[PDB]
């Protein structure tokens, strides 16, 4: 009832813990939620 | 809309947990009505004692706006 | 992570030796400088939102970056930006409190290269929002202070290039 | 270390360090060069301090060195001295760090799984420590007998 | 849209539209030409409408423009007049989609923090928008003024 | 409602109506005479209306009406004009309301069960309801027909 | 919660009746008011943060409830206080399109008068709080819609006093 | 996701540019097949069940697929597999009424091909059911709709092969 | 929670005062047992085993309590009972370093009272159980510390009773 | 305090506190007395203090003592200094403790709310506490100043 | 039991029982009467069981009877054996019952921390059982031998 | 394949072939089956490859897809994933052979002459295939993406 959840890297179940610390504390979420203005990509350079 | 409040004791009995539990046991918590019925029966199964229920939010009466 | 007093244990521990005259050494090091990273740090934490501002003044917006097409396009991109920001100059405060980089690896750079690759964010342009911080930082920061703080800003910088 | 316990809780918090957390680093590497000293007259006395712990553990309680001991024989008990080495090592490192991360990770965390396995009697061990404590303190000034003290009875507590 | 509302909600919860969700597509679509000509004369006059507004603007607060101002100057002023150009764009968008989706991810998620940092202040931003919604409504009929007039209000309530 | 509906998503997620929820309040309200005048037309015809689709019922499925049918003999055809007299007036309640909150926690929710309990084939129970769209279909002019279409459609579609 | 919509419908069900004379003059009654409530709601959302500065003015700052010793002492308080008070005014905003008090009692009434009798919250000062948004609102709304805006505000007053 | 609408928003939108009248032309060509779409929507979700079974009749059952050694073999993956299949019709419909594919990508075919291959469901046959109920469903939308629906069943085939 | 030092900036910020002079008396005293209570915290914690095994010893065990038909009969029991007695050790241990007993309120005896009779737990019981490791505690820690250890032991067990 | 934030931090991994949460405590209790001293002098200049600030202050901001300005008037002025009172108030309760504390729920938490509310220019407010540090640091020597510094630039940067 | 065990199963997933679990409740109970006879055997010899056990126990482990040892005295003695007379007892429970529940909740389940919280050697303490084995096993003809030596080889492994 | 560059060696010495060579074909024949596998599950994923190996590419090498850029355009970006799927096709016929042979006549013998005429970056090109490893590793077992590997790295070689 009152623990608040926190990341696990659990042993058990077998493939589990390298799958656990592939999917949290390794690979990031990538993905912009919203569908609204694409983001264009062909400018990475900030020079002025 | 329904929200039941109930209040429960359960006492762990399979393991002895070392360390807080206090309020892990013994609380009361509004759980709205649409899981209450598997909440109760997980109280049960765990030996809990349900001490008190209550309507708290819905009219106890029904049909057009409780199932919302 | 690791910090100067941890790393020097572990190093040692994997060879099994007691802590002897070169471990200590690296320990005084470290202590020596220790009442100096503590003022940086609050320096920095207060002026946090300042440093931002005058390094996004003059390493980021004001240009295509911030205008249609550009990747800080959008309120939502623009937030995100100086997010990431904030980030950099929080772990860069830890790294240099820690006098370790090994936090700036483990919980911000792994995967990030690839993060910015995969979401079109520009790398070259984030490197110079990185320098311009620590431009500002070693200004607020002082003689004392501003060696110290600095590498870790370039530690972050190298990391994505 | 105190940094590595003292920014833990900055980072888990999001946050730059508190003047509190400043102020305590500042304080701990004012004692650095003295701390170094202190750790310096135990490795000096490492072997001595540990055959003089030796002795009183077994008078406190011998039966470990008989028939039913676990550590009955010379290489029996070859490898307990060896264990009370392998602690006072692990206290040097700490009194020089300031707090347990390093004692904890090497030492504690699992200890009573690998005993418990060995069969050794744990208990018995924590005495062990307790004698180490009494030897390396009548080597060291009160005020650093005391410093190095609290790492002592940290392993006492742990251990149990 | 209107659309992307509906159906986010009907995938949601893992089903087909309702009457309702149907309903509202069909007078929405009904809609379409009269919304598409409310945006082609806002479109057709924005140039004149910015002004206006920067004009309603700078009476009500001369200071915005003033020594300690965020908009003091001739260049201050005219990235002010560029910012009032984007948000009646977002709200031609937001009027022919029905809704704020486009209005939202593109000009208020976000804002408080863009601006609180480039230290802009909010509440005459909010203001600029009233302006633009007093210049605008005045080239629209009553019955299209107050449908566009809805999503200039919804802009001065996000900016809160 | 449209209004509980609308207002359910807006507490939900702690905010005023948005322009959309608030136009379709207004173009719902303004339907309100339109909607009640399609309700009385069909509850003026209710015996009509169960009767003819319970004779469109029995030629399509004699069976249910026959040896091992669950509505075979005079009172168990009884009860089932009775629950096609209680769906008929569901649709009623819908169509004033704009939308199904109350036809769903009154006669389908649970629907499936209860059918299941008393061996009743619920497809054609959704035959029954196309039934009588069809005769309360044939009361209503071109445009109030179809807007009682939907509602009669979203029972046949709930009963599967 | 319920509106004035299914307030009929739901009473009606009960009895299994279709819907009657007395039925459809109440639902027109309510329709017939429709367009006035929307209007209402659009003034009340967009002056929301002026009304409460207002209310708060008139009815609980420049005060000993401000003062150490107070309840909207401290910073923590004074935004739990005004947080209230957007409860408030939202909810009252909903019961006035809905035409029905009854989400005031379901989401907002329910256990609340106990609640702030155990922290300690002043009752008679939180209905002060209340009636002077009414007054701010009145104002603002217009004949159209003053009194149908007031009463729920009148019913949240009673419903702790 | 997004829509037809919201396709030219944020086309526009990445430019800057306000809606010119190639913009407005695009959107007329959705608004004025609207109605139809909506139609059609009805028509498919009040025959779901029927397409299904006619579907999986012409294109599925009565075969090896459904004997042992294959994959519909027990009533737990024939369950699976006209499961999935509700999913296709009931998105397929979802595109249709957006005008717009992309929630079929990012919702329904992203993974989904290895997926497939890890679970070793049969893709030929599963598009064979895709391709049957498009079959059905143009027979009951009529002329107005059969075009229109049936390219994001379409979409959905040469998105798994 | 609060401590000596918290207590008194608590009692002054409501309000709102400077700490006047009377109030650095007391403050002065924290000041100066703080050596003492964290010498005798760390005795006990390495010696808490030790201790444990002795309150236990002459208030619980060897009796009907360890008894079938006793609540620390079994393993599972003997167990929960000797973990809440760590308990109490550890909480009146930061009570004494506190100099505050809040935390033994906050944290151990709120519902405790009602646990235990809901459970059957023997509070008079219990409270021999306190008293007994207070009684071993006051031996250990030596005239300096006893009194003030003593007194949170005493905190608790009327809180019980 | 240092000992609240030791403590808290203690029970929340079940365990004792430790060789280095230990330490700082020792820091703190040397500290406190230094750390007393030091508020009981700032606290008999409050005065001085406060309205030298206030000078400071109304010059390098002239604004908000101005026509549209939130502290424009002879009590708008007034009410401003006695919150630069308050927050003096709460920086010597943070210096004595050790740690911040509970002039963080006093007087930070919340803080944005409450000023957005009144209407309260925040950063203006940020450079009062600034100009407090100028004032207060002035009548400490080297040492007591820096330690006092640390939570006024602290208040500077939670109204941020 | 099985019954307890497996009927939490049927209740858990909210159904009667399945014919497995109903055929594992008549294959179970036509094993009754010799398990209850399995119990009745060592039940009748439990006094020679225990102290043939505690002399078996002794001679592979004596020390525990001996100055520093938990169980030195007769009284320390008369608590050893009766641990042993405890264990036989929930041993021919669990034979009767057909599963571990009773003997579990009654004395494993807190039992390792009870052990090691007195200090007694766990691994001394196992081999006590395995000796009441034994002598028990001893007095039973070879069927009913075996069934009781299952229950006392669990208690053996549960103990480790 | 094996067998055509075993079989061209022995040709050139004009005797026949070995009894060790008569090993690397019975390698290949056992592998090829394998290898066969690799190409067609390849050859299913193609576009999906190919279009991820794009965006890979063009995030790397923007340089390409810019004013003075050979891939610049929606045509000429057009032909250059072409030339991707291309090599990816040629990558399969090598893996199956079970050496490149014919990949080289096609693809590699003459590349460096055409691509200079049509003035593509060559280096650039060999990134696109890196890329292409890059993705098509990801849907294969380890064993069978480094196999796969190999003839992506020759490539990635030859345009060198
Ligand atoms: C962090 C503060 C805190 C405390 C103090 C605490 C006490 C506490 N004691 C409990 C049970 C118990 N407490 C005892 C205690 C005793 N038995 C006796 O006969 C003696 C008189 C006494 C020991 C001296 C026993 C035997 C139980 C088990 C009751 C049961 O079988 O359910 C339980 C029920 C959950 C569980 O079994 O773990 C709680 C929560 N919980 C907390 O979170
Ligand atoms: C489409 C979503 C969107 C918006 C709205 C947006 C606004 C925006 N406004 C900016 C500056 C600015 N905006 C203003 C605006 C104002 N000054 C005032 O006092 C008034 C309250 C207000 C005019 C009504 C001013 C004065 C600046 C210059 C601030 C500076 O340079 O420090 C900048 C930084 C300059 C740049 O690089 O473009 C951005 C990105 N960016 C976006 O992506
Ligand atoms: C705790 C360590 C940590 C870091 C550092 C981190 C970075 C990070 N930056 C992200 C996106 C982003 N990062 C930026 C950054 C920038 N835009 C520009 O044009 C500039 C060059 C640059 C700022 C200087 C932008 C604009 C996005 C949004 C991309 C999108 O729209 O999806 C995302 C994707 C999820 C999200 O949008 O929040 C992550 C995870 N995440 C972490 O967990
Ligand atoms: C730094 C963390 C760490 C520790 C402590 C550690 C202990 C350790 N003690 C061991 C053996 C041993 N340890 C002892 C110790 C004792 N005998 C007694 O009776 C006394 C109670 C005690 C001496 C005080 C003995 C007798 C053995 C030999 C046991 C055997 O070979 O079966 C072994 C196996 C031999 C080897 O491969 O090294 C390990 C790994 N390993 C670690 O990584
Ligand atoms: C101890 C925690 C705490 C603080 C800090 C606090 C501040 C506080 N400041 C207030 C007003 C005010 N505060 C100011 C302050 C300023 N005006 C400016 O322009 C400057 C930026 C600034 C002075 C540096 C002004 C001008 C008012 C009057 C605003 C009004 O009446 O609308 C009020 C409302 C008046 C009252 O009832 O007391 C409170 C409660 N209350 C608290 O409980
Ligand atoms: C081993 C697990 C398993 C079962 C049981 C199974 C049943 C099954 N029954 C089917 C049809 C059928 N099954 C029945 C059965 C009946 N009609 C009645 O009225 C009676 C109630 C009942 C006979 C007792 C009928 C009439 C059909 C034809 C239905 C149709 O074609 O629409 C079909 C579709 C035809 C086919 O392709 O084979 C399957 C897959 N499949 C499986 O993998
Ligand atoms: C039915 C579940 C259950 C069990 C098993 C149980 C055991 C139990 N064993 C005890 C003591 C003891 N038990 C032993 C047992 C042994 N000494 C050794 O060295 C051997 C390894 C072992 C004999 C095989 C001894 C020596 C004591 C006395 C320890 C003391 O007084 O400090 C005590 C404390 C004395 C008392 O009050 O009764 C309990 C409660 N209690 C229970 O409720």
């Amino acid at each position: 009832e009152d623990i608040v959840p926190y990341r696990r890297y659990p042993t058990l179940p077998a493939g589990n813990y390298r799958a656990s610390v592939r999917v949290n504390d390794e690979e990031l979420i990538s993905q912009s939620w919203s569908s609204l203005s694409p983001t264009y990509t062909g400018y990475q350079y900030v020079t002025r | 809309s329904r929200y039941f409040k109930v209040t429960a004791c359960i006492p762990s009995l399979k393991r002895v947990r070392t360390g807080r539990e206090l309020q892990n046991t013994f609380f009361t918590k509004l759980v709205p009505y649409e899981n209450w019925f598997t909440e109760q029966q997980r109280i049960q199964k765990a030996g809990g004692k349900v001490l008190s229920v209550k309507l708290f939010t819905g009219v106890q009466g029904a049909n057009t706006g409780v199932g919302a | 992570m690791q910090d100067a007093i941890t790393a020097v244990i572990n190093n040692y521990d994997v060879q099994g030796k007691y802590l002897d005259g070169a471990a200590l050494d690296k320990l005084k090091a470290y202590f020596t400088t220790g009442a100096v990273r503590v003022r940086a740090a609050a320096v920095i934490s207060s002026n946090a939102t300042t440093i931002i501002k005058e390094a996004a003044a003059k390493a980021l917006i004001y240009s295509d970056l911030t205008r249609p097409g550009g990747n800080m396009y959008t309120t939502r991109r623009y937030a995100a930006c100086i997010r990431d920001m904030d980030y950099f100059l929080r772990y860069a405060t830890y790294a240099m409190l820690a006098g370790d980089p090994s936090i700036l690896d483990e919980r911000v750079l792994n995967g990030l290269k690839e993060t910015y690759n995969s979401l079109g964010v520009p790398i070259a342009a984030t490197v110079g929002g990185i320098q311009a911080m620590k431009e500002v930082v070693g200004g607020l920061v002082g003689p004392d202070a501003a060696k110290e703080a600095s590498i870790y800003f370039d530690y972050l910088s190298s990391g994505l290039s | 270390s105190v940094l590595t316990k003292a920014i833990v809780n900055a980072d888990a918090e999001a946050r730059y360090l508190s003047p509190g957390e400043l102020d305590r680093i500042k304080s701990f590497v004012a004692s650095g060069e003295r701390r170094l000293r202190i750790a310096q007259t135990l490795t000096e006395a490492r072997e001595r301090i540990v055959k003089q712990a030796g002795d009183q553990l077994f008078q406190i309680r011998p039966d470990v060195v008989s028939p039913g001991g676990n550590a009955y024989g010379e290489k029996m008990t070859a490898l307990c001295l060896r264990d009370l080495d392998y602690y006072l090592r692990l206290v040097t490192y700490g009194i020089v760090a300031g707090d347990v991360t390093p004692i904890e990770e090497i030492g504690i965390i699992g200890v009573k799984e690998m005993y418990n396995s060995l069969q050794t009697p744990i208990p018995a061990v924590a005495e062990g420590v307790r004698a180490m404590k009494n030897v390396a303190t009548s080597l060291l000034s009160g005020d650093d007998a005391a410093e190095a003290g609290f790492y002592f009875d940290y392993l006492v507590g742990a251990m149990q």
